[PDB]
RNA sequence: CGCAUUAGCUAGUUGGUGAGGUAACGGCUCACCAAGGCGACGAUGCGUAGCCGACCUGAGAGGGUGAUCGGCCACACUGGGA
RNA sequence: GGUACCUAACCAGAAAGCCACGGCUAACUACGUGCCAGCAGCCGCGGUAAUACGUAGGUGGCAAGCGUUGUCCGGAAUUAUUGGGCGUAAAGGGCUCGCAGGCGGUUUCUUAAGUCUGAUGUGAAAGCCCCCGGCUCAACCGGGGAGGGUCAUUGGAAACUGGG
RNA sequence: CCGAAGGUGGGACAGAUGAUUGGGGUGAAGUCGUAACAAGGUAGCCGUAUCGGAAGGUGCGGCUGG
């Protein structure tokens, strides 16, 4: 997986950083210097869609199932789908800090153990319900990535909570989709699944 | 004739019993007369559930449960209760 | 209508017809009726390889084998790809696509089956056509 | 012949707003009287007025036309017609225009409208919507 | 304890020919599964007339009852309203 | 009233055809677009506008279309009630939805509805599928609609005299 | 549930009395009489089909299916019998 | 069956393909071909400048799957009850008299078959749905509930349809 | 006594197949005309009869979709 070719192609920092658009912000390949022609309804629905999968890295039996269950929710719907993968576990592990990107979270949850709420969790997909103090079994104590990401110090949301020596991460209600993510379009995506 | 008896739900590898009144006749997950409760084996503790009032009120008409149902009757105690109806 | 007159003459669905129905057939041996299988594919003897002509403004000769099935009834398919393998009394699975170049014809000739040998030199489009991925 | 007065009723108003004339006169019968007293007591009409006679009766209705050239009354319907009648239940009562119009639905007890009919939670024939 | 109640029909009398028997046309009728109206339908049973006080024309209501021979199931209760 | 045009307006295009004259010489070309334009506050309008070339008729299209502008009522970012819009033989209803389906409709009616403001519609075109008519029979639909304080001050009553 | 380019179909069929038979009511079986019975609300005939809980699709109404699982049925190389 | 499982050691080492790229429909260039070979679901491509054929690069879609086929259903308001029509597009019987059927002006009393409402039973278990729980999550399992009858008995209403 | 099968018989329905045949469709710039579309060079069409290689013609009645 390149992964700056999805965020270029995308047209959007999937990462979120100065990286992966300065010195060359077109799309890839032979036909993307030149002046692309704008995207229809359908590729904008699209555009919007994959801006998000790309985002967490979700196939799209997963990414159907929960678009499917964040229905069955209350409310806003593609608030919802928002909400459910922001309680990922990739993605817990990447907002609390623990990892660079939401691969090397996605290691980490996979094999580099992490634990949630004791025994252990070997599963990205994972959702994680509010209330779970989230740490690292004492024999992955504290190791080089985790170290790194530690002594690198991103902001911690308003929905989590987040320790450095301790690193149990904890959380609060729920993340609201203000404080989720400003770039990707909602309610594009519930149209491109509604079809 | 009528019989109290487990009656097989669950998964492959992770069974589940309903305690059922059925007959010798019906197959085992077949048709059956009415159910009691429950019997989780695969918890690593107890837990079995007895509607213990009307399991009583089928064992009075005259239904004999099998081994391990009379002892999950045993273990909620209502083959005391039936023995102290039968004393009385 | 009226509610009476939909009452008593109803409503008569429009009839369906299937694109292809020399699949939508079958044959028992001994009993000598001609059953309703719907099946996906048929496997049949070809009876004549040629090639001929469509009808008019499209205008290149394509490939028509003409093949008698397993349920009984002779077909004229169309062999798809670049340069084929069949000749008369070769074993043949049939699925259902219509050739609209060629009139009559609306099978295919499964290439990659039971005889129809996979097609020569391809590397795109490499599941239809029938052939392995060859090496790299 | 006729085959229902209701329903003329009905059109009779549709084609008095289309037109925007100002008075009607229908023939009376006793739910007609009632369906336009509903629908004076719901604004969709100024005034209504009954002639008693000997023939058959009058009932006058004076159609509101508020402002400019509003027609409050924008559409008529009758749903059960004669020869499909409609009753709904008391979880199946429709309302409409969702609460910006009505029906007039004649229930157990009296020829209710809509929201009379929910609250009394009693259901029967539903024989117009007015919008 | 009051044993349970036998179903009961009033209806309309088609034929006096058989011995001691008449049969009945019960009109009741009811709606469609689909366009929702209510039509009609006429079902004639097989009844018993052990007196054979009866006439074409006649409404009369029927118990229903054990199966007294090949299609009769039915037999009098009250004969309400005589032919003219 | 006639809406005045000064606003920000955002004037996207459904469809350019291509569309001819025949003369003793042969056929002779212009091309017809149809755009709708409006800001996203409740005013849409649409028009159409014909040139020898494409981009002079978007000009005239947008032109056209700022001149003919139309108001919406977007209660609760949907529309007040469920309407059939028919413009002659295009006919589309309108339903209002809940607050996270999105506008589900299609392309010069979900053009409108995007241009409207509206963000919640259940839309369906029930008539033919050419994009001039079905964006008359849309805005027909809209120019019928409601406002619950509007029909309340209709009927002499009061707004909960009407929503409850 | 499909066909009316299937309109007439029944004669133990339709009733009676009596007998036999059955775990039981019954033309279920038999004697003797009566001319009945079903019918365009589709009899009869032909074609197709195990029925259902359910399953798939659909906004829904519906349309299609009747695998697994579960209930009832019918069958046991074909027909008949005890 | 020393099976799930737990614990220690080692190496990115063993592990990605299929389809498409003119529009619908996201995704494009180049070389060969020259109405041939061929593609195709449709519009239709190709007759020496082929983004439609074959190949390479690339991109896009998905992903231990992918594509084709066969049938269902949707799209299709294209059997229209919801929800269509008949002057000229398909469609008013050539017209009448009329049996059955359907539909029925007004006031009032009464009835309660239709209609609405209540109670009771029931529509098994599994399934769909809701709420929690257990499998490392998920599928799945489990618990608890709901739902579904023109259903039967029973009790109220009387506006409307019907009955007198 | 009943009785399955089998036997004989005359019908009924349904599928094949059959010398030959009749209309239909589709097809490489085939042959004969040019009936219709314009006042289509005889206004056309509808029903019906009749004749004629063929489109068609002619009669009668009707229609404007002159």
């Amino acid at each position: 997986g390149p992964s700056w070719k999805l965020s270029r192609r995308l047209g959007i920092s999937l990462s979120g950083t100065g990286k992966e658009l300065e010195k060359r912000p077109y799309a890839p390949g032979p036909h993307g210097p030149g002046q692309r022609k704008k995207l229809s309804e359908y590729g904008l629905q699209l555009q919007e869609k994959q801006k998000l999968r790309h985002m967490y890295g979700v196939n799209e039996r997963q990414f159907r199932t929960l678009f499917d269950k964040a229905g069955k929710l209350a409310g806003k719907h593609g608030e919802n789908f928002m909400i459910l993968l922001d309680s990922r576990l990739d993605n817990v592990v990447y907002k609390l800090g623990l990892a660079r990107t939401r691969r090397q979270a996605r290691q980490l949850v996979n094999h580099g153990h992490i634990l949630v709420d004791g025994s252990r969790v070997d599963i990205p997909s994972y959702l994680v319900k509010p209330g779970q103090t989230i740490g690292v079994r004492e024999k992955s104590r504290n190791l080089s990535i985790i170290k790194e990401s530690v002594e690198v110090n991103n902001f911690v949301p308003e929905y989590l909570t987040f320790d450095a020596e301790k690193l149990e991460g904890t959380f609060t209600r729920l993340p609201e989709r203000s404080e989720l993510a400003p770039e990707i379009n909602e309610a594009l995506i519930v149209e491109f699944y509604s079809r | 004739a009528v019989k109290i008896r487990l009656k097989r739900m669950g998964a492959k590898k992770s069974p589940f019993y309903r305690i059922v009144v059925a007959d010798s006749r019906s197959p085992r997950d077949g048709r059956f007369i009415e159910t009691v409760g429950t019997y989780n084996p695969v918890a690593k503790p107890a837990e079995v559930k007895i509607d213990e009032e009307l399991a009583l009120k089928w064992l009075q008409t005259g239904a004999k449960p099998s081994d391990t149902v009379r002892n999950l009757f045993s273990s909620q105690g209502i083959m005391e209760k039936f023995h102290n109806a039968k004393q009385g | 209508p009226t509610i009476n007159q939909l009452i008593r003459k109803g409503r008569v669905s429009k009839v369906e017809n299937s694109k292809s129905p020399a699949l939508n057939k079958g044959y028992n041996s001994f009993k000598k009726e001609h059953t309703n299988v719907s099946s996906p594919q048929k496997r049949g003897v070809c009876t004549r390889v040629g090639t001929m002509t469509p009808k008019k403004p499209n205008s290149a000769l394509r490939k028509y084998a003409r093949v008698r099935l397993t349920n009984g009834i002779e077909v004229t398919a169309y062999i798809p790809g670049i340069g084929h393998n069949l000749q008369e009394h070769s074993v043949v699975l049939i699925r259902g696509g219509r050739v609209k170049d060629l009139p009559g014809v609306r099978y295919h000739i499964v290439r990659g089956a039971l005889d129809t040998a996979g097609v020569e030199n391809r590397a795109q489009g490499r599941s239809k056509y029938g052939t392995k991925k060859p090496k790299a | 012949v006729m085959t229902d007065p209701i329903a003329d009723m009905l059109t009779r108003i549709r084609n008095a707003n289309m037109v925007r004339h100002e008075k009607l006169e229908i023939p009376a019968s006793k739910l007609k009287r009632e369906i336009a007293e509903i629908l004076k007591r719901e604004g969709f009409i100024r005034d209504v007025e009954f002639v008693e006679d000997s023939k058959q009766g009058i009932i006058r209705v004076f159609l509101k036309y508020g402002q400019n050239n509003e027609r409050v009354i924008t559409g008529l319907k009758r749903i059960s017609k004669p020869g499909l009648r409609v009753y709904a239940k008391s979880n199946e009562v429709p309302r409409v225009l969702n609460g910006l119009g009505i029906a007039i639905i004649s229930t157990s007890q009296g020829v209710l409208t809509d929201k009379e009919a929910r609250a009394k939670q009693a259901g029967g024939e539903v024989l117009a919507y007015v919008w | 304890s009051e044993r349970n109640q036998r179903k009961v029909y009033q209806g309309r009398v088609v034929s006096d020919k058989m011995d001691k028997t008449i049969t009945v046309v019960v009109e009741t009728y009811k709606k469609h599964t689909l366009y929702g109206k209510r039509v009609k339908y006429s079902k004639k049973f097989k009844a018993h007339d052990e007196n054979n006080q009866a006439k074409i024309g006649d409404i009369v209501k029927i118990m229903e009852t054990r199966p007294l021979s090949a299609t009769k199931r039915f037999r009098l209760v009250e004969v309400v309203e005589e032919a003219v | 009233r006639i809406d005045p045009s000064k606003l920000e307006l955002e004037e996207r295009l459904v469809t350019v055809n291509r569309v001819a004259k025949v003369v003793k010489g042969g056929r002779r070309f212009r091309f017809a677009a149809l755009v709708v334009v409006g800001d996203k506050n409740g005013h849409v309008g649409f028009g159409t506008g014909k040139a020898q070339e494409v981009p002079e008729a978007i000009r005239k299209a947008v032109e056209d279309a700022k001149k003919n502008l139309i108001e919406v009522p977007m209660v609760g970012t949907t529309i007040p009630h469920e309407i059939i819009g028919r413009f002659g033989a295009g006919n589309i209803l309108l339903k209002p939805a809940s607050e996270g389906t999105g506008v589900i409709a299609g392309g010069p009616v979900r053009a409108v509805l995007e241009l409207a403001g509206v963000a919640d519609i259940l839309s369906k075109s029930l008539g033919s599928n050419t994009p001039i008519n079905m964006i008359r029979a849309t805005l027909q639909g809209l120019s019928e609609l409601k406002r619950a304080e509007d029909v309340a001050k209709l009927r002499g009553k009061s707004v909960e005299e009407l929503l409850g």
